[PDB]
DNA sequence: CGTACGACGTCAGTCAGTCGGGAGGACTGTCCTCCGG
């Protein structure tokens, strides 16, 4: 039997929505991936819904097929799903009616039986009272059983990347990234959004919603137009795929009618130009397939599988790959046949035929990758490239090294990572080759939980392809961030292959890391060794949320090293950074919106727009102690280093200097901190003096600092001039990378780092109490992972050979749950105390990535503002409703 | 004769000298002589032309649609707008 | 404590600069009459 192609997708944020089966009061599962202790993964509990066609106001009916809007560059929240009745329900999440909500809570829009609009947010099943609901089966395929569904993309245009090679000339890889304009059908933008479905019975139905309109409008058609009902009723559709092609409004609706034993093919056409679209068809051809193959054996149509093909390819033609086995054989033909126009001095032309050694039992085609996966019944997966159908494992084997380009890398499975030993097609429900190919999704029917399988490489034992592999890896993230892809697959993966290199030689492994990273920033153009103008726009870029989170997973394992410490502390600095220049630029407006609106003093609004400037400031001195209490650790570590300097467990204290933003970037901070400072003195608050503590409070925390910032300041600047000097010195670009991410000296350098110990000591101890900041509590900056997760679970749970993701049932009782993972004891976005009422009332969040809490994008209760009062004031933590520090999704902490 | 289009912008007297000007030179600008606009001939058979031929397909379209909607096109300047009009038909 | 002087801040007035209505006027092309072929 063919296995379930759409009952599970994978939304690009990561959310794994899939169908359930068995639990006798929901029919629809959400989880996602989250991280243990830093080190190993488990998907997240179950969020088990009901689905009922009587939601709008009791028997619910099972799923059919789940489909995110992920498609193109569509941004991935909107599911919609249909049952086995026919019915569409589109959810909506990451939205509510009157706020907005994080990723794993959900919302309705409205539901087909005639459409009609209702708004009502979903609550999950567990948490509701016990209903009167009961698994009716439908197992009717009803006129209305949709058999394709296909959303429609909007006038964006995607850039992604094709291929990456190696220039020998350099010794180094090389990729070009191809825009990709939109090809198909596209809704303009003054649609909300637009889908289409085919239904078992040739009935077509397209949905849309006007942007300024709340109500819904559906057309439908039929797409056999015969002047009678009898054949109308009649088109028993087998297979029905919808592949758009580079004719504008056009998509091939390719399917094979066993009433007629031919593959019949049709034309859609829309015209979008408020007028509803019209929707036309157009008959355009049919053929019969082929019974027997050359030598004499006959053939049986398993599986129609048209590839969705852009304009990019030679031949933009679909490829109709009609599936046929040889009984009694194990091998598999795969025919090819692509679609063309007739010419004279259309048709379906002939390319070549394909053997495959194995049955085949499911066939995915990948988004954005053009890769057709051929799930073969020994569990084997062999997915060869829309380009050649050559293999792409053992591509590199075959490849003709010869050539102007070389080593043609597309994605890390063309190195060699093979899957395990998966297991048999007849025990799993469905299966689902990750987005990036780093591993399979397998759903099993005695695992209530999803599995997971990871690649392994035999050869692990040889040192000299470290370098093809760090590469391959380098160039599997960046088509991942083109596509705005998570990635946690492809982290996953990364991680098992160092984890056995530095069970043998730890060495090793660290250099690994390295030359991995290193590829990233010449893939995607940026050079950490370039001028100062470009290193401002690194700050400000996404990718250092990601980039720098990989080491924070890839670096876990090395207790007591600085490879994790130096990424998290410029990382948390980014969220340092977007405190107070985060302010600073809404401050700024403030100043004019007091002059323009002095004419109206008795209005209501003044009012609490007066309230609201001089509360703000007191929100950032939660802040500004956290921000205090971090150069103290950098100052008293110089005084530690001073004494011995031959300890490694104390390296990272020369990186944190050594990297070439963070010294202007605190810079940054100390000149609009003393902006701010000049501008609170030009204009402080005079109509209400209770409200001048916070400014006053601002003024006193930078002067009773216990070492002075201008003695600081100097400390910085002068560290830069030192480090350019050098430059012109000697050329060297390693030096770049081991200030950022090394944290080290290399030894050929080893005289700067004499400088270091010498220099700080007489620079700007000598204005502080030096016995004071040795003694000074620093502890709790929660810089290492071992002040994150508790220290129950802080150490590897299961050998290498099982894995690296653990499932739940496996880990100890009291460590069960996400409430034991972390220390719940302090705030990540405003630096402040979590008292026992923000612990109890649930209303904190926890990112899946790092392991961070934070109550952010909540109300504050009443004792954390200036004065205690019920009035709700929508403060800055709104900013990480959804999204962490570290690009990490945010979830509500379960009770 | 040709002023520069700075101060054909500003209105003020050009030098018009060759290559710049004085106030394109002194004031510190780029002094451009832009080609004269093309645009339509102003005859008589010109605008007859095209008085002619709007009056006819004025006269066809009014076998085809109602004199109100004649006098709505015949202001419209959104192309969206000119058709939806034919789509309400 | 009271008065006087100085300094700062605010308001008004004047000057300059700039967008703009449009005058000046060479010119394009109209649109008559009626020549002379
Ligand atoms: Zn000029
Ligand atoms: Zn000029």
């Amino acid at each position: 039997m063919m296995l379930g192609e759409h009952l599970m997708s994978w939304s690009k944020t990561g959310i794994i929505a899939y169908s359930d089966s068995q639990s006798s009061n929901a029919n629809i599962c959400l989880t996602f991936l989250e991280s243990i202790n830093g080190i190993n993964w488990r998907f997240h509990t179950p969020q088990k819904y009901v689905l009922h066609p009587q939601l709008h106001e009791q028997f619910f009916y099972n799923i059919s097929s789940i489909h995110w809007n992920n498609w193109f560059s569509l941004p991935g929240d909107m599911l919609a799903v249909c049952d086995e009745l026919g019915n569409m329900t589109m959810l909506i999440t990451g939205q509510r009616p009157d706020r907005a909500t994080t990723y794993e809570k959900l919302t309705m829009v409205f539901q087909d039986n005639k459409i009609y609009n209702h708004v009502m947010p979903l609550k999950p099943v567990d948490k509701l009272k016990p209903m009167n609901i009961e698994r009716k089966q439908t197992r009717k395929e009803y006129n209305t059983s949709i058999l394709e569904f296909r959303w429609l993309t909007s006038s964006k245009s995607v850039i992604v990347s094709q291929f990456c090679a190696f220039d020998s000339s350099s010794n180094t890889y090389r990729s070009r990234a191809q825009q990709v304009p939109p090809y198909g059908v596209y809704h303009p933008p003054f649609i909300k959004y637009a889908c289409l479905a085919i239904r078992k019975n040739g009935q077509i139905d397209f949905w849309y919603q006007f942007s300024n309109s709340k109500d819904h409008k559906k057309i439908t058609l039929q797409l056999l137009d015969t002047s009678n009902q009898r054949f109308k009723d009649l088109q028993w559709l087998e297979f029905a795929r919808i592949t758009p092609m580079n004719d504008d409004q056009c998509m091939l609706i390719t399917t094979y009618s066993k009433l007629s034993k031919n593959i019949s093919f049709y034309k859609l056409h829309v015209n979008w130009n408020l007028n509803d679209p019209s929707l036309k068809i157009q008959f355009i051809l049919s053929t019969t397939l082929d019974p027997t193959d050359d030598e004499g054996h006959v053939l049986k149509l398993e599986n129609l599988h048209v590839v969705s093909k852009s304009s990019i390819e030679k031949d933009p033609s679909p490829e109709i790959l009609v599936l046929y086995n040889v009984c009694d054989t194990s091998k598999s033909l795969v025919k090819r046949y692509r679609l063309a126009p007739t010419q004279l001095s259309y048709n379906l032309r002939r390319h070549s035929d394909i053997v495959l050694d194995k049955k085949v039992t499911l066939i995915t085609s990948e988004m954005f990758d053009a890769f057709v996966s051929f799930y073969f019944e020994d569990g084997t997966i062999e997915s060869y490239n829309q380009n050649d159908w050559k293999l792409e494992t053992e591509r590199l084997i075959s490849q003709s090294q010869l050539g102007k380009f070389k080593n043609i890398i597309a994605s890390p499975l063309s190195a060699g990572f093979n899957y395990g030993k998966l297991p048999l097609p007849p025990s799993v429900e469905w299966m689902k080759v990750s987005p990036s190919m780093c591993g399979v999704i397998v759903k099993q029917y005695n695992k209530k939980w999803p599995q997971f399988y990871a690649a392994v490489q035999k050869n692990y034992a040889d040192p000299e392809k470290d370098s093809i592999n760090a590469t391959a890896l380098a160039f599997g993230y960046v088509k991942s961030l083109h596509k705005q892809i998570s990635a946690e697959d492809l982290t996953i993966a990364a991680k098992t292959h160092i984890l056995r290199i530095s069970f043998l030689d730890r060495k090793r492994a660290k250099e690994f890391i390295t030359t991995l990273l290193k590829s990233l920033y010449s893939f995607f153009n940026i050079s950490p060794d370039a001028p100062k103008e470009i290193m401002d726009k690194i700050i400000t870029s996404r990718p250092l949320q990601k980039i720098m989170l990989l080491q924070l997973e890839l670096g876990s394992c090395f207790s007591q090293e600085n490879i994790e410490e130096m990424a998290r502390v410029i990382l948390y600095l980014k969220n340092v950074l977007f405190a107070f220049n985060g302010v600073a630029r809404n401050f700024h407006f403030a100043i004019e919106q007091i002059s323009n609106n002095s004419n109206q003093q008795q209005n209501p609004k003044l009012f609490q727009t007066i309230f609201s400037k001089q509360d703000l400031i007191h929100s950032l001195i939660p802040v500004a102690k956290w921000f205090v209490k971090f150069i103290t650790y950098l100052t008293q570590e110089i005084l530690i280093l001073i004494n011995d300097p031959t300890n490694k467990e104390y390296t990272l204290v020369h990186g944190i200097f050594g990297a070439k933003m963070s010294r202007t970037l605190i810079l940054s901070i100390l000149n609009e901190i003393k902006k701010v400072t000049q501008i609170v003195a030009k204009f402080p608050e005079t109509s209400y003096p209770i409200l001048n503590e916070s400014s006053t409070f601002l003024k006193l925390v930078l002067s009773e600092s216990p070492v002075d910032f201008e003695k600081f300041e100097t400390f910085l600047v002068d560290v830069n001039n030192k480090f350019i000097a050098l430059c012109e010195q000697q050329p060297s670009q390693e030096r770049e990378f081991s200030l950022l991410v090394k944290a080290e000296i290399p030894p050929e350098y080893a005289k700067v780092g004499d400088f270091l110990l010498q220099y700080a000591n007489n620079a700007v101890i000598s204005h502080a109490n030096a016995a004071a900041v040795y003694f000074a509590d620093t502890s709790g900056l929660k810089i290492s992972n071992s002040e994150f997760f508790n220290p129950e679970i802080f150490h590897l749970l299961q050998p290498l050979e099982e894995g690296l993701i653990i499932d739940t049932d496996k880990l100890p009782i009291k460590n069960r749950t996400s409430k034991s993972f972390s220390k719940l004891l302090y705030d990540d976005v405003t630096c402040d105390k979590l008292s026992v009422s923000e612990i109890s009332d649930g209303k904190l969040k926890r990112c899946s990535r790092c392991g961070s809490v934070t109550r952010a994008g909540n109300i504050i209760s009443s004792d954390k503002t200036i004065v205690p009062t019920s009035i709700q004031t929508k403060r800055w933590p709104t900013m990480y409703t959804r999204l962490c520090i570290c690009s990490g999704m945010l979830f509500e902490m379960d009770g | 004769e040709q002023a520069c289009d700075i101060c054909r912008l500003k209105k003020l007297k050009c030098s018009k000298e060759k290559p710049k000007c004085a106030k394109c030179l002194k004031n510190n600008w780029e002094c451009r002589y832009s080609p004269k606009t093309k645009r339509s001939p102003l005859t008589r058979a010109h605008l007859t032309e095209v008085e002619s031929r709007l009056e006819r397909l004025e006269q066809l379209f009014l076998l085809i649609f109602p004199r109100e909607d004649l006098d709505m096109i015949l202001k419209m300047d959104s192309l969206q707008d000119i058709k939806a009009l034919l789509t309400g038909l």
